[PDB]
DNA sequence: CGTCTGCCCGCTATGAGCGTTGCATTTATCAGGGTTCTGGTCCACAGTAT
DNA sequence: ATACTGTGGACCAGAACCCTGATAAATGCAACGCTCATAGCGGGCAGACG
């Protein structure tokens, strides 16, 4: 307010006010099966403690969250994994009020907006991927406009996990992959015995122990 | 939700802007100075944090995409624009000599009967007009529309009425072309940026679309709501049977008989579906046979936010030519770019950047926008047609 | 409620809920109870309404406007308040506040009289096109719903129509220009309009909010001005001067339309009791007659003043 | 066929044919209690067989039917007697059929 | 000239959104009593004619 | 100086809105069926092989 009488008066030439957070940091990381993107997440993420208390506030900061995709490729059916990963995690029910049918997918994901910065989440993981191609729910530009739109409303930094099947499900267009690739994207390989002419030290390092 | 400033009236030099209380408390009207210097942000770089450990260097370089911003030419003509059609849109919906008292009756019929064209009222017109964004995804039509807009106090309050005025809301489209999820879309970032229930009180009841499409342009006068945002308008491309059409029709009846002001956004491929069209581009290395300024002015203003010890102030020719080599002009790669540069330079331990380091770090970490960057680089029609949103 | 109208000038309450329920498109009356109040068991009254206080919540960031001033100068208060007399004046004022819509119709003499006079809805053909030249809107007013007269002060007469507030008791209604007037010709008998321009006054007065003469001061202050008139006989009344006097000021014709209709050979008598000793206080519209009768250079507040004095 | 039309519009005197009529009487009788109404009435329509099965047409002719009005005086229940008599004499469910379904009157 | 390999394509299953439906809740309706307001009443008080 | 009459005041009850109770009818909402878009399977039918 004094900002703005400062302004409206003519003593302060400009001012700025509050501000809205730009779009939430995207990783994807595709790698061939049986080469470790899942227990590599889960020896990573355990070194932090999921559920916080803080007792000057009254938030119970989830620090991660970690759901899978489902095998129809359905779009409800991974909005609602979100509810029923929360209750894991948490003691309350979620899936029982915000899970109804009435509920159409857009609201769905209006819904896992309010609860996801209510606590203070802090990563959300989504493994396989590539169950979302050729769905019967809908076309091909129903969800790469679903991603789009969650990573656009929810705000906390999005994870995907994936098989290099899934790739040609993010190299359709500029928008996907701008926001797919948004913190960098990893790709993992197996390893080999050599690298350039000299036996490789990370096969050696794995074998011998 | 968002901060309630009181408003206090200032003297517009403007006649027809003579005595309304919404236009009368905006704050005034800046200049082309205050065009270029109101939207600059630049990483303090604070030479007390250059010598710190590996981990803190790397986690304070990490700010500089969210942080920077340098207004380019496009966004002065932006900002008039904006600035015209936000003040503009209230000249006839005056709360004082009985005019919006006049577009509030008038729309109760449309609740009542239905129909969006029964004007009870012959003497009330329309005063706003409309605007269209178009351009290549990672131009900055969003985080230079947030940096734009955001010189506005959005909830103002007026004491002599009680109105609650909303200066700009923004909301984007359903994933697909859905009928009934933009008109809760609205209320959904209405009653989030007032702390009121809308939402829950507007379309629970069972109305059918033609209710819904009438109470939320009655709503949105009772609140003297300035400018309407729409994000990802090619989201109705793929709509339903008609709504590619009938909302459409409905943008074109808001603006030129309700009288709200509204913008839409959308990449290259919402231009089928089709209002002033602004189309923005990516920044061209030779505009009249020698570099452009604004490139120039971009990258020697990038390049002086540096965390690496070794670090080198002049900016050489070959590297500014990889660079936009490898970035083909759009904004978010350039930075993007840089930063990963950045990354991998400390995380490497040599710390001075350097065009192969450039090529390697694309190479290997920007795998999934290579075909559109390429097709770019071709600049051939035919490639360019799939893919790279030009 | 996010936004209340402020109340224009001179107008009723009723009229402020229900532009509140137009101005946001809130067609079903049930709903409109309950986002403005939060129950749905009130009953919409045009003047002397109730659960004022929760409406003076809406309008709480406008520094200008209490509860007071919504019962003074929006409700027809002032036409009960300075007859009444004052606990029972306080008594009424403090339960305006509240939810009780049944004792404030019984602190308050016709307000008890359980009877809704005219519920019909009233309007005057040139009234509304002075509002919607000024305003652009137009509002129910506090001139028009008079308790017994159907009259604008100002105009002619007030043109009825049909419908009527207890028609729905659930629901506000706002008027609408389309149904501006209807040309037809209606007459106004010239001592009823002075009656209503004389009674007007009352309205917007400051003074009539702290002049509430008790019932013994009423009964020594009309004893000692029909002394003064001389046609007080030795602790009684001549029945037939004042009678003459009234009956010269008012004709026959308007007796009947405001439901005053003098019988002379009967004992008791609207005009017969206020001579003698006052037991409750009665309405404003009978002392209006007696004053206008008796002495026309004193105004309806110069009355109060020396009703209050001595 | 004019009788659908009653039901689907509502309006019991929207008739299509010009051609069709109405021939019928009224009557009503009124006595005392005590003098023997309603037992006269039983011996003087004991002599109709009710339900008539016709054969060359297949309509089962109900000749004649008897209820008695509700205590209530309710507007549902006498337009409901007539069906809980109407399948006591003919062994059908006409009252499950009309009754339960959500109807004005 | 028949067939047996690709191409049609008829058909089964599935999910999200919309329209439909029956139960519990709310709303409305009517009878009975009551308690203070009032409507008129009778009696005492006072002013008066024989 | 003493009986007759007009009038104000204390005063019986009639009654009318409010409260309570039971009974019948009108919605809101949670649950269920209808419709359309989409992907795929395998059997039957037009061109090439013998
Ligand atoms: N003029 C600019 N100067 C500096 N950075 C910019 C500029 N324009 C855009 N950016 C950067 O680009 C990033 C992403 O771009 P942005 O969010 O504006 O894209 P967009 O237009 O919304 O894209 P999409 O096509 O996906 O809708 C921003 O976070 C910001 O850092
Ligand atoms: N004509 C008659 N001859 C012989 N007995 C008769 C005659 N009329 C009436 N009764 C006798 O009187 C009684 C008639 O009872 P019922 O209930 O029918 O009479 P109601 O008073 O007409 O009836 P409702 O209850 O319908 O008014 C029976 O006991 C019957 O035997
Ligand atoms: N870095 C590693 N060192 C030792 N074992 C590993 C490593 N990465 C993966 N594995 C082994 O691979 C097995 C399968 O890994 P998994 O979690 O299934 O990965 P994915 O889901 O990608 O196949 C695990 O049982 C684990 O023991
Ligand atoms: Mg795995
Ligand atoms: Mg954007
Ligand atoms: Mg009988
Ligand atoms: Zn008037």
């Amino acid at each position: 307010q004094n900002g703005y009488e400062r302004v409206q008066t003519g003593e302060l030439e400009t001012f700025r006010f509050e501000e809205a957070r730009s779009t939430a940091q995207s990783l994807l990381l595709i790698g061939c099966s049986g080469s470790g993107k899942t227990t590599s997440l889960h020896r990573i993420l355990a070194t932090y403690p999921q559920v916080i208390y803080h007792r000057e506030l009254n938030v119970e900061q989830v620090v991660y969250l970690k759901i899978d995709c489902s095998h129809n490729g359905s779009l409800k059916e991974i909005c609602l994994n979100f509810f029923r990963a929360l209750d894991r995690a948490l003691g309350s029910n979620y899936e029982r009020r915000y899970g109804l049918k009435r509920h159409g997918i857009e609201t769905m994901l209006a819904l896992m907006s309010q609860i996801a910065n209510a606590h203070a989440l802090g990563l959300l993981v989504i493994d396989e991927i590539q169950h979302l191609s050729r769905s019967r729910s809908g076309g091909s530009q129903e969800m790469l406009n679903f991603f789009v739109t969650m990573v656009n409303i929810i705000g906390v930094p999005v994870m995907l996990i994936g098989t290099p099947k899934a790739r040609e499900i993010f190299e359709a267009d500029l928008r996907s992959a701008r926001r797919g690739a948004g913190f960098g994207a990893i790709f993992w390989d197996p390893i080999q015995q050599t690298q350039r002419g000299k036996p490789n030290q990370e096969w050696i390092a794995f074998t011998d122990n | 939700g968002a901060t309630r400033i009181q408003a206090v009236y200032r003297d517009t030099g403007v006649e027809a802007y003579r005595d309304n209380p919404f236009i009368e408390a905006l704050p005034p009207l800046q200049e082309s100075v205050n065009s270029a210097a109101s939207l600059k942000s630049s990483l303090q770089l604070t030479s007390s944090d250059l010598q710190k450990s590996r981990v803190i260097r790397a986690h304070t370089i990490c700010r500089i995409p969210d942080d920077y911003f340098q207004p380019l030419g496009t966004h002065l003509l932006l900002s008039e624009r904006i600035s015209v059609m936000i003040r503009g849109g209230y000249v006839g919906r005056n709360p004082k000599t009985g005019d919006l008292q006049k577009h509030l009756q008038n729309g109760y019929e449309r609740v009542q009967t239905g129909e969006l064209e029964t004007f009870r009222f012959e003497e009330a017109r329309s005063t706003a007009q409309s605007l269209l964004l178009i351009g290549c995804s990672g131009s900055g039509k969003t985080t230079s529309l947030h940096r734009i807009l955001a010189t506005y106090p959005q909830v103002i309050y007026h004491r002599e009425l009680n109105v609650e005025q909303v200066v700009y809301l923004k909301i984007d489209c359903s994933h697909n072309g859905s009928l009934k999820e933009i008109c809760l879309n609205f209320f959904r970032a209405l009653d989030r940026a007032l702390g009121s229930n809308y939402e829950r009180r507007y379309g629970l009841k069972r109305h059918g679309i033609e209710t819904m499409l009438a109470l939320m342009s009655q709503i949105a006068n009772a609140h003297a709501l300035g400018l309407l945002v729409i994000d990802e308008i090619q989201h109705l491309s793929r709509s339903r049977s008609g709504g590619s059409q009938e909302m459409l029709n409905f943008f074109v009846t808001m603006v030129n008989i309700i009288g709200v002001p509204v913008m839409l956004i959308g990449t290259p491929k919402a231009r089928e579906i089709f209002f002033g069209a602004i189309f923005w581009d990516p920044i061209q290395q030779t505009q009249r046979g020698k570099p452009n300024q604004e490139w120039i002015a971009f990258t020697d203003n990038l390049w002086q936010l540096q965390l690496l010890q070794r670090k080198d102030a002049l900016l050489s020719d070959e590297v500014r030519d990889v660079w936009y080599e490898l970035s083909q002009g759009v904004m978010d790669i350039v930075v993007k770019l840089f930063v990963l540069a950045q990354l991998r330079a400390l995380a490497l331990g040599n710390e001075r950047i350097t065009a192969g380091l450039l090529r390697q770090v694309y190479q290997d970490e920007l795998k999934p926008v290579h075909p559109m960057l390429e097709a770019l680089r071709s600049g051939i029609p035919e490639r360019i047609a799939r893919y790279s949103d030009l | 409620m996010r936004n209340f109208p402020v109340p224009y000038s001179n107008e009723l309450i009723y009229s402020t809920i229900a532009r509140a329920g137009v101005y946001q498109g809130i067609v079903s009356p049930k709903q409109l109870l309950d986002e403005v109040y939060g129950n749905r068991k009130v009953v919409a009254t045009l003047g002397l309404p109730s659960h004022l206080g929760v409406i003076a919540r809406h309008l709480h960031q406008t520094g200008r406007y209490a509860v007071q001033q919504l019962i003074y100068e929006h409700t027809l208060f002032p036409l009960y308040a300075p007859f009444v007399g004052k606990e029972r004046r306080d008594e009424a004022i403090r339960l305006m506040e509240y939810q009780a819509q049944g004792a404030v119709h019984l602190m308050l003499g016709v307000a008890a009289s359980r009877v809704k006079s005219d519920n019909r809805f009233r309007y005057c053909p040139d009234c509304v096109a002075l509002q919607l030249n000024r305003y652009g809107e137009a509002f129910w007013q506090r001139d028009w719903y008079l308790p017994a007269l159907p009259y604008c002060p100002k105009h002619g007469a007030l043109v009825f129509f049909d419908r009527a507030v207890d028609d729905h008791r659930h629901q506000f209604w706002a008027l609408g220009h389309t149904e501006l007037l209807s040309d037809y010709p209606k007459d106004s008998l010239s001592q009823l309009t002075a009656l209503a321009a004389y009674i007007a006054p009352l309205l917007d007065a400051p003074r009539a909010q702290e002049l509430s003469p008790s019932l013994e001061q009423w009964t020594l202050f009309y004893q000692r001005l029909a002394q003064d008139l001389g046609l007080t006989k030795s602790k009684h009344i001549r029945h037939d001067l004042v009678a003459e006097r009234v009956r010269q000021t008012f004709s026959d014709e308007a007796l009947e339309k405001l439901d005053l209709k003098l019988a002379e050979n009967k004992d008791t008598c609207w005009l017969k009791s206020i001579f003698r000793k006052h037991r409750k206080a009665f309405s404003y519209l009978q002392h209006s007659i007696v004053w206008q009768a008796l002495l026309p250079k004193l105004t309806v507040i110069e009355a109060l003043q020396q009703a209050s004095a001595l």
